[PDB]
């Protein structure tokens, strides 16, 4: 039997789901047909309405304690939770019910991990990441796979690791798999030689831009952002933000939307600070 | 009650109520309720957007140069189109003209999104309303091959052994007892009309499309760093060009990256022509007797217009906009997003508050203040809606109207507008598609009488689905033209990608307002910004699904989703395949609709 | 003259002389001369290696740890195999045992090379000896589709419209009048026996193979940095493994890289079984009446043996080695590369000098001293050879012999040795291939009598070509097993990739000698090293094409190339299709042969 | 009419030809069918011997001054040139004859550019790179595209540039296209942060190796090697030597085989 996976969607933009199907290896088609059993996912599922809600009830009982609960997006606490309604009820109630009997949770993306864009000031819906919603008493692992969205092969890499090696990957203090989130962008950035030489893009499309100089002065948040973008890179290893000429905006880090303007320079650069 | 709408519908909620929540195979969260009469014909339809995040509120006080990244995250399906609308809005406010290569690269990214979004929509979201994968298990692989060769003679992948191998895989999946996404599908509903062979061909192409789709977005990764959510900037594109100079290998765009883009464009064109367009035409032929779902498309359609052959000259738009009203295709009303009497949003049936709720607000004057409040006729409670009260506030989607008219937006609206304005590429696509449709119909029914009525043909759920596929093909051809123009510009000495004259806020006026429009995959998108002293004073989005998924307005006009369901018979109201098929044909993006 | 060789050939140079220089569609530079009798039957054959670089000389005095990179550049076609032989030779000399994952990754790289090399050889070097692209233009696309479906039912790419589109492209190419690689091809020669439909199918697969081949070598890029010329090292592999630890994303081998390798392996397996193997079987059947070119293959074959299921245990070799002599398949003579009475190289007919040229030198005692000197019976001059004098020195290739015997090496030799030693996988491949061959023959000729004689079937140019394809398929299966073992090792806690105990030369003996063997794509490869005081004292390579392309020895025994041509009738001696077909079936690598 | 290309092979290992067909974009099939006319190439030609020789004669005459002469490998001067024999004659004679009437020459790879492995001490064949063989008086461009082999997309990128933009790309003082050869590996190396922090692989498969630390101390020649390996990378952008854990050996630089052990530090 293939590992049961319930993929819930709260307040979200669906970018993590989209990223997942970009995976070059394994292909999403093979993940779904041969590796996991994607038992619920409002994005791709044939069933709607009452027929869809029947699956949640059935999987919860039949596979009690044995399904992985993947969560994209997050629960709002304002509007009595009814800024995200599923089956006529707050999404938060769906999330809680399914979390109760999960084997483990995967928090896909910055929404589920931290809050992402809806949580940026002033957070009108009181959108709350999954771990904070469930609280300190929650007794199953929550694997945070942050990024807006995460890299496709990182998402499928977490799943294949669990299926191949029969354990949760080692997590850092923030719950992120060391597999992918244990270096900063700037710790493995091919433009670092330019940073070191004080060779920067000073204005868009200047001499430096056309030579691929460092993007620190135009707002690159690579110095403070832990992710695999400069190592695994994006879309089958085709590019990453910095390669294509825009600084990292910090999109996998807790609170990145309110850290400062994306064109503000990154902080804590000096050891004598 | 029986409500006689000004747009000529009779909304009657006396019949049996059917509730669909969640509506799946969309982006985001929707609820739909209908009433059916004694003959199982829909006589009332209620569109409820069931999420809201408040991007318009979140943007306040921030730097206009940062806006594109916030609003991009309105949606990861139509990823990039909000960033494009944002940079255009800021550039409009601040009187910024971008270099031609920035124009072209943004249009290349836009057309990449159109192709990717349309393909994934049709296969991964829509197809299961037309295709029965369980029935595919009954197909003869040789007959499936024969059908494939007729449907798309150029597509190489037609071996009977290949179709048999696909069938074995789906059989193994079914035999496992872990049915995944197929579980509880309405597979015994006679609303499914494909032969087993057509079902197997379509399942095969769902898999081919899932494999293909990750390739085309590599164009976004090259120009924009990543997909989903590629990078943009005010004043240009960040992907600086250096073909032949010092450190070219380290530039975002060099000879190798250009060669990669060429290869990706051609692969997309081939998939559009050999797989996607032929499938939609052939599936339409199987459903030739199911012409429901036209709704407003027959009467009131709108787009802002896009893809000018000459940058900044809308008379050259390759998908020209305007509004057709009351079914008069001979009269294109000009649409001006700056005119406060044209685009207005009402909230009387939405979960928002205005100081004066009789008013429709043009988006420069828009207000987004949440007001989640259920009508006193609601069945259920505040946190448990059993049957929503559509006589009161029933959606997180605002109600946009154009000069007080409810309109449909989307590829079908654009195709009508382009056909009516004599765009020869589109006229040729429409007429050749009708001829092909009629040819496949005759394969299926040798006594078929050709369809000739273009309004009946286009103005349907089938037509809406077809227009999306045709638009994908058109975008692939246009993208190749854009690429060739980019190479020409570079060859002629222009590698420039950004204008920075107005990058610094000290160069801005103290007060400015701007609007940016986009022909987004689902229809007419615009963002309206008001800037004060370097900061965002108001930022209001009206997005395609806001138009289509709109609740009723103060006069009682129904929007495109509700209109499209009216008068549709259901084989089995409790297995609402027809409702899903029609709603899905609008490609609802609910995160977009509500933002 | 008429020379009666001890290996039972009668070399007669009295008939008409035909010179082929350059021999094209090989790696590197070769000249071949033949004599034909009055019946156009070859009665003499002369193999001349027409290049030398001197790697053995260049290596003297260098660090054994650097050697692999120098010798890798012996060849860019069999890229990697010399690096593998080199690190094995040094590890042998210094008694270095490598970690299991290093053994496995090296074998995965080796099998990647086998698959790439064999596929590109058959399609891009060999096929034009069997396939007439001009005749392809006459094919019926529907009939081509039917043939394709019979040849390989599982291959998806069979649409008549696809074959028509390929044909249109080739027609456009021909019509341009710029014929490129096809110009002056021997297309009117009756030696070409395919139907137009089989020609079109084969041309189509030539193109598919050209697109595919660049994929599989991505396994070399992952483990070895690049292809051609991946990196190796003495004591292990440089691609350190970190699946779950700090900075895993920056390690050479992590979860995402392993997933990439899995995908690439499966793509290679699919191409082997759906395209390559079926094509060789089907083309063989069209050529069922052309069973020439066996040469030494039915009598004298050798390989060192490779791919042990248990590392460092040769009794577990999945392609077991040994020597079969005088056609006795029931007696496997053990081969020991350390035994000075076994592998020896003579230079009496080669452009080299020994102090005692009567001697055959075991490679630890090998000498490479150039002596470019032409026989006094040469037609032409020192810098203009019209007809080479094969009675004297006539080649840059040395003459290797095994216990004084001339032997054939290569996939066919390994297949004979494996079959004779009861390797069930190989026996199944051989029997199933023969059955499939006979089945296709019966379709082309319903009155066909099944071939049952394995020595006649395998011992031919057809058999040599088939064995290569079967070996490719075997290597894909073995490589998957290796990958699964690598994953298992990692799962069981072993991510180690290098043993550094003997990295520093201070740890080495003052004097040491070693030998490394490889089952290279073309046959039996070994490198012999002598180390003195941390430096290379002698480094001698004996390469598969050195064996096969060998000139005569002091006793007058002919090598495999020369033997394979003897007795072959030619339709048109001046259009030497038959010679090219047979020479190419050995997959000559001339840079290898001479190094 | 597609641009005529004659691709000669001297003393070589054929790696550059192999690399060329690895090109992800454009595909080699499309280059040969649609972009250039590959009129002679010993590796792929249907015809052999006299029939092959006849083509060189024909193209040289029909397209005098209009063909691109691509050269892989190099001419030996020892053994009276007969350490590389083509059509019974020294390869050097073939090279000279074709160079006389070429529009321009592309020196593919380190063999044609500099000498590569056969030119390493003591150079038994006196293998000599193309530009040195033709001498200072040669009056057509020689575009050096070095590397052993060059990256596939670099090779096809040079060709597509010439076809698209109708000029020879700008060359550095060594004749290398600035398109690809105007940065050192170390100038765009993603392991540079580790170099900067003194985080090195000290012994194979140590902690640093498993973290992807800098390869300077195990001999990486990235600091002195101009190539696109750390930017374009290899095999459709899959990897490059350093990513996979072995230092650069300097394979695109003149004289790299005799610069010292590959495991000795760059100075
Ligand atoms: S600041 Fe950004 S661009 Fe510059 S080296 Fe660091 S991560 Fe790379
Ligand atoms: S020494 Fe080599 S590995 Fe280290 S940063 Fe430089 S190029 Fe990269
Ligand atoms: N297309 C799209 Fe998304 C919606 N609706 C936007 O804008
Ligand atoms: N295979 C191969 Fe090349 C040869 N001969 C080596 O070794
Ligand atoms: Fe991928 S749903 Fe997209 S917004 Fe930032 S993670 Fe959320
Ligand atoms: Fe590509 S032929 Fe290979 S050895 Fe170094 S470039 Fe030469
Ligand atoms: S913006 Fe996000 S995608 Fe990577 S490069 Fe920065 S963490
Ligand atoms: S060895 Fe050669 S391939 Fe590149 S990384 Fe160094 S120049
Ligand atoms: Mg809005
Ligand atoms: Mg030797
Ligand atoms: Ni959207
Ligand atoms: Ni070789
Ligand atoms: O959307």
């Amino acid at each position: 039997p293939r590992t049961p996976v319930i993929w819930l969607h709260g307040l979200e933009c669906t970018c993590c789901s989209e990223s997942f199907i970009r995976s070059a290896h394994p292909l999403a088609k093979d993940v779904v047909l041969s590796m996991i059993s994607l038992d619920y996912d409002d994005t791709l599922m044939a069933a709607s309405g009452h027929a869809a809600e029947a699956i949640l009830d059935e999987i919860k009982e039949k596979y009690k304690g044995n399904y992985i609960l993947a969560v994209e997006g997050n629960p709002p606490l304002n509007q009595d939770g009814m800024s995200c309604i599923i089956g006529g009820r707050p999404f938060s109630e769906q999330l809680k019910r399914m979390a109760d009997d999960a084997k483990a949770i995967i928090s896909w993306g910055s929404c589920a991990s931290w809050g992402c864009v809806q949580a940026a000031k002033p957070n009108p819906t009181q959108a709350t990441p999954v771990h904070k919603f469930l609280g300190g008493g929650y007794d199953k692992p929550i694997i945070k796979v942050p990024g807006c969205p995460p890299i496709a092969e990182v998402m499928t890499g977490v799943i294949t690791y669990m299926l191949t090696f029969d354990r949760i990957p080692e997590l850092d203090r923030q719950g992120r798999p060391k597999m992918f989130y244990s270096q900063r962008i700037h710790d493995k950035c091919y433009r670092r030689p330019h940073f070191d030489a004080g060779q920067f893009v000073e204005e868009w499309d200047d001499e430096g831009a056309r030579k691929g100089y460092c993007l620190y002065k135009v707002g690159c948040k690579g110095p403070t952002t832990y992710n695999a973008c400069s190592t695994v890179r994006w879309n089958g290893g085709t590019s990453f933000p910095i390669q294509s000429g825009h600084g990292c905006i910090g999109c996998s880090e807790d609170g990145f939307w309110d850290k400062g303007s994306f064109y503000s320079r990154d902080t804590e650069m000096n050891a004598f600070g | 009650s029986v409500l006689n709408t000004p747009n000529h519908y009779k909304m009657d909620n006396s019949g049996r109520r059917v509730v669909i929540d969640p509506v799946t195979r969309i982006e985001g969260h929707m609820r739909c309720e209908v009433n059916v009469d004694e003959n199982n014909v829909i006589q009332n339809a209620v569109s409820t957007g069931t999420m809201w995040r408040g991007l318009e509120v979140i943007l306040r006080g921030r730097d206009p140069r940062d806006a594109w990244a916030f609003v991009e995250r309105i949606c990861g399906v139509c990823t990039g189109c909000h960033a494009l609308a944002s940079v255009r809005a800021v550039e409009d406010a601040l009187d910024i003209k971008i270099p031609h290569n920035a124009t072209l690269i943004r249009e290349i990214m836009a057309k990449t999104l159109q192709i990717h979004d349309h393909i994934v929509h049709f296969y991964h979201l829509h197809a299961l309303d037309w295709v029965n994968p369980v029935n595919a298990l009954k197909a003869d692989p040789q007959a499936t091959s024969e059908l494939q060769k007729l449907v798309s003679p150029h597509h190489p992948m037609s071996s009977p052994g290949y179709f048999k191998d696909i069938q074995i895989r789906i059989q193994k999946f079914v035999d496992s007892g872990q049915l995944g996404i197929f579980k509880n599908g309405y597979w015994s509903n006679p609303a499914y009309k494909l032969s087993p062979e057509a079902d197997l061909m379509a399942v095969t192409h769902y898999l081919e499309a899932l494999d293909f789709q990750k390739e085309i977005v590599k164009i976004h990764a090259i120009f924009g760093g990543k997909n989903p959510h590629p990078n943009y900037m005010v004043g240009g594109v960040p992907c600086a060009i250096n073909i032949d100079g010092d450190m070219a290998a380290g530039a975002p765009i060099n000879m190798e990256r250009l060669n990669f883009v060429k290869s990706l464009i051609e692969q997309g064109r081939t998939f559009n022509t050999n797989v996607y367009v032929p499938d939609v035409i052939a599936i339409a032929a199987f459903y030739r007797d199911w012409l429901y779902g036209g709704g407003l498309s027959a009467t009131n359609v709108m787009d802002y217009g896009a893809y000018p052959k000459t940058p900044y000259d809308k008379s050259t738009d390759q998908l020209p906009g305007g509004a057709i009203i009351n079914g008069d295709w001979g009269k294109i009303h000009p649409v001006d997003p700056r005119d406060p009497e044209q685009v207005q949003e009402f909230v009387t049936h939405s979960w928002y508050k205005y100081p004066d709720e009789t008013k429709g607000l043009h988006p420069w004057d828009g207000i987004t203040e949440p007001n989640y409040e259920l009508g006193s006729k609601t069945k259920g409670s505040r946190t448990n809606i059993i049957e929503i009260d559509e006589s009161a506030k029933y959606s997180w989607i605002k109600s946009p109207r154009w000069r007080g008219h409810a309109v449909e937006v989307g590829p079908l609206a654009r195709y009508i507008l382009a056909y009516a304005q004599g765009v020869e590429y589109v006229k040729t696509q429409v007429h050749t598609s009708l001829n092909r449709f009629n040819a496949v119909c005759r394969l299926l029914d040798p006594n078929h009488k050709d369809i000739t009525d273009l309004k009946a043909f286009l103005g349907s759920t089938i037509g809406r689905t077809l227009a999306r596929a045709l638009e994908s093909e058109y975008c692939g051809d246009m993208m190749l033209d854009d690429f060739n123009q980019l190479i020409s510009n570079i060859k002629n000495g222009d590698s420039s990608t950004a204008n920075t004259d107005k990058w610094d806020p000290s160069s801005w006026p103290e007060h400015a307002k701007g609007v940016g429009t986009v022909a987004a995959p689902r229809g007419a998108l615009a963002h309206w910004i008001v800037i004060e002293k370097g900061k965002i004073k108001n930022y209001q989005c009206v997005v395609p699904t806001t138009w289509n998924g709109s609740p009723r307005d103060p006069k009682g006009n129904i929007g495109a989703f509700e209109a499209s369901l009216m008068g549709t018979p259901m084989e089995r109201p409790d297995e609402p395949v027809e409702v899903l098929r029609t709603l899905h044909s609008f490609d609802p993006c609910l995160a977009c609709s509500t933002h």
